[PDB]
């Protein structure tokens, strides 16, 4: 019953600090180090450093240049990684792990990972925009310029599946996301079918559907 | 059966690794090595000094009872 | 510190192929400290092998790791579904701790032309001064395509982005969308909006355009 529970997502601006809880359970929590890594989009996976419960010793990547604390509470059996002075470049998935008996530096359990955004950009949701269609049609949906990730996608309120295509996000010059939607179907179908495209973006509690016409 | 603490001490080599041993007490693995009872008297201080990459491994304290086993691993500088 | 590179950083196979991952360390690392994890889309990694050759906890037979010093692997002798995902390696030799770049395992497919579409700025965005153009490339493969935007015959470069899916649940194939941001005013400045695509499964390159 080893679980590694993490906070939840955090956006920020360039210059500020975020706090990430990583809280351990099912186990002696002094018995072993937790360990923090981050996964950036195109960087893959960097190490941040660890902190020993036992001892309250701390490794950190020299890469952080002191930008990162690792402190605990044994009362909550809880690690904390505290990120200052953040710029774009470290928006990324951040990681807690630890080993296990004999894994000898192998992380056997990882908390599931938290998602910190760091921009000049606000929060917001996006504005949705047909992409009108005009044997086979495609049409979609652009999602454009919401903050920060992630947005869902459906179609027909879940019914229209098939031919579906939700592109990952990119981040825009303006600092916002963007992404689009496509489905093909039948061009015989465009006078036939109402198609809705469902757009989601919880940290902006927005939901919209927008009809796409010929 | 004494306690033995922490499961995973991880050092960089030429530094100090601390163990707790927690209950004749003996240190085992499966100069530079040192035993101190700490004022308590339950517990005692198992140290490697100037640790080794060859230090890195198993090793558990006996009062014939037998603690857990504990792992050091000793990094390279 | 001690990087890690690992080779290819990409390779497709099939369902019962046997493939072979590579890990080089820049310096000679214990194999008791060199390990490998699993990561799919939207998950944290998992360790897969520890100590260069020990299988993790509920890991099959048919993983296997090699290696020593610089030179580490990872086979899988008999894929499975399950087995198209991420790779990385990992050193606890020394600080910092480094991971390899990762090693992308993709299913195999025969070559597919995409289906090319277009589409014009919506009259609802037209409204907030903004002009987003899209191009669709669909249920292609592999996933190598090119994409050029031409506004009145002249090349578009700064002003586009693309992104791709991963590979489609059913068919395997890529899609990739281009999508073109101008200025209103130099939308409506401008008459034939084209979208030219290179891809190996097409002869010659296809140009799908409009008029505004």
């Amino acid at each position: 019953q080893v679980q590694l529970v993490q906070s939840g997502a955090e956006v920020k601006k360039p210059g500020a600090s975020v706090k990430v809880s990583c809280k351990a359970f099912g186990y002696t929590f002094t018995t072993y180090p937790i360990e923090w890594m981050r996964q950036a989009p195109g960087k893959g996976l960097e190490w941040i450093g660890n902190f020993h419960p036992y001892n309250d010793d701390t490794k950190y990547n020299e890469k952080f240049q002191g930008r990162v604390t690792l402190t605990v509470d044994k009362s909550s059996t809880t690690v904390y990684m505290e990120l200052s002075s953040l710029r774009s470049e470290d928006t990324a998935v951040y990681y807690c792990a630890r080993e296990n008996y004999g894994s000898h530096g192998g992380f056997v359990y990882w908390g599931q990972g938290t998602l910190v955004t760091v921009s000049s950009a606000s929060t917001k949701g996006p504005s949705v925009f047909p992409l009108a269609p005009s044997g086979t049609a495609a049409l979609g949906c652009l999602v454009k310029d919401y903050f920060p990730e992630p947005v869902t996608v459906s179609w027909n309120s879940g019914a229209l599946t098939s031919g579906v295509h939700t592109f990952p996000a990119v981040l825009q010059s303006s600092g916002l996301y963007s992404l689009s939607s496509v489905v093909t179907v039948p061009s015989s179908s465009l006078g036939t079918q109402t198609y809705i495209c469902n757009v989601n973006h919880k940290p902006s509690n927005t939901k919209v559907d927008k009809k796409v016409e010929p | 059966p004494p306690t033995f603490s922490p499961a995973l001490l991880v050092v960089t080599e030429g530094d100090n690794a601390t163990f707790t041993c927690s209950f004749v007490l003996n240190w085992y693995r499966m100069s530079r090595f040192r035993v101190t009872q700490l004022p308590n008297g339950r517990d005692f201080h198992m140290s490697v000094v100037r640790a080794r990459r060859n230090d890195s491994g198993t090793y558990l304290c006996g009062a014939i009872k037998e603690s857990l086993r504990a792992e050091l691993r000793v990094t390279e500088r | 510190e001690n990087q890690l590179t690992q080779s290819p950083s990409s390779l497709s196979a099939s369902v019962g192929d046997r493939v072979t991952i590579t890990c080089r360390a820049s310096s000679s690392v214990i194999s008791s400290y060199l390990h490998w994890y699993q990561q799919k889309p939207g998950k944290a990694p998992k360790l897969l092998i520890y100590s260069t050759s020990n299988l993790a906890s509920g890991v099959p037979s048919r993983f296997s790791g090699s290696g020593s010093g610089t030179d580490y692997t990872l086979t899988i002798s008999s894929l499975q579904p399950e087995d198209f995902a991420t790779y990385y390696c990992q050193q606890y030799n020394s600080y910092p701790l480094t991971f390899g770049g990762g090693t992308k395992l993709e299913i195999k497919r025969t070559v597919a032309a995409p289906s090319v579409f277009i589409f014009p700025p919506s009259d609802e965005q037209l409204k907030s001064g903004t002009a987003s153009v899209v191009c669709l490339l669909n249920n292609f493969y592999p996933r190598e395509a090119k994409v050029q935007w031409k506004v009145d015959n002249a090349l578009q470069s700064g002003n586009s982005q693309e992104s791709v899916t991963e590979q489609d649940s059913k068919d395997s194939t890529y899609s990739l969308s281009s999508t073109l941001t101008l200025s209103k005013a130099d939308y409506e400045k401008h008459k034939v909006y084209a979208c030219e695509v290179t891809h190996q499964g097409l002869s010659s390159p296809v140009t799908k355009s409009f008029n505004r």
